[PDB]
């Protein structure tokens, strides 16, 4: 039966690709100093 | 088999969590697993806990107690999934996050 049928799987063609979010840029300052009234 | 509770993942490189005592809440162990597997805080809430031997999932505020005798195996899995998240399926609209004034 299947001996006479040969065909590549249909889930092997690729198109338009894809893209996720990579990451977030780390950034933060610190410049506190404190006094009382 | 051996006495004790074990967390399990799907990556052989990450060693399983191991604990002998302590009185925990599911969110703490969840964000512990997240820290160990290095998941962004923007994405940790997609994950939860599940018991294969019970076919049930623990509550976010559920309390788990050890008594030097208890033992069970747990699975830190992602649960909330949305179909056609990708853009490969052109037959239906995909999904995306909102962006401040392309799609994220």
């Amino acid at each position: 039966p299947w001996f006479q049928g040969v065909k590549t799987p249909r889930a092997l063609d690729f198109s338009e690709y894809r893209y996720p979010v990579a990451t977030f840029q780390p950034s933060g300052p610190e410049f506190s100093d404190d006094l009382i009234l | 088999p051996e006495p004790g509770v074990e967390v399990t993942f799907y990556l052989l490189d990450r060693e399983p969590l191991r604990l002998g005592s302590g009185e925990y809440t599911a969110e703490e162990l969840c964000i512990r697993a997240a820290q160990e597997c290095s998941i962004s805080p923007l994405c940790h809430n997609l994950f939860a806990l599940y018991d294969e031997s019970t076919k049930l999932w623990y509550a976010p505020n559920r309390i788990i107690t050890v008594d030097d005798k208890t033992s069970l195996r747990l699975h830190y899995r992602m649960r909330f999934y949305f179909t056609n998240w990708h853009g490969t399926n052109d037959n239906e609209q995909s999904v995306w996050r909102h962006s401040p004034k392309e799609a994220t």
